[PDB]
């Protein structure tokens, strides 16, 4: 279903992608979280996020919001706002997006589905 | 936490 997705900053992604400024405050779904096999501490997590209309994979939490995935706060389905964000444009062109500061506006199970068919960035 | 070489290695294709 897709009657929620003016919850979500559609465009946004895109925006980051092209872009790469960091003054925007967008709403996003998570989509998945997955821990990075870095072989060493502290866990580091990769999320993949849907903004209603793309999704893109390279977000990575930074440390210090880890407690979010460890108490389940921040977990597939819920919905969020970045409030700090840093871009990282790698040697090939990619973009990583560090998400720095954030906050949960809706639990997973306030949600309870995913909103829309947002489609992969290419990326 | 991390460095800009950790990214690439993280991201590694």
């Amino acid at each position: 279903g897709s009657h929620m997705v003016g919850q979500l900053s559609r465009g946004a992604i895109a925006a980051i992608m092209q872009k790469g400024d960091t003054n925007i405050k967008p709403i996003l779904q998570v989509i998945n979280i997955r821990p990075i096999t870095t072989g060493n501490s502290p866990p580091r997590y990769r999320l993949l996020m849907s903004d209603g209309l793309n999704t893109l994979s390279s977000f990575m939490l930074a440390t210090q919001l880890n407690p979010l995935v460890e108490e389940e706060q921040l977990s597939s389905n819920c919905v969020c706002q970045i409030h700090r964000f840093i871009v990282n444009t790698l040697k090939d062109g990619r973009r990583v997006v560090i998400l720095m500061e954030l906050e949960v506006l809706k639990s997973a199970e306030a949600v309870g589905v995913k909103i829309g068919n947002p489609v992969p960035y290419n990326e | 936490d991390f460095t800009a070489d950790d990214l690439e290695e993280w991201f590694a294709l």
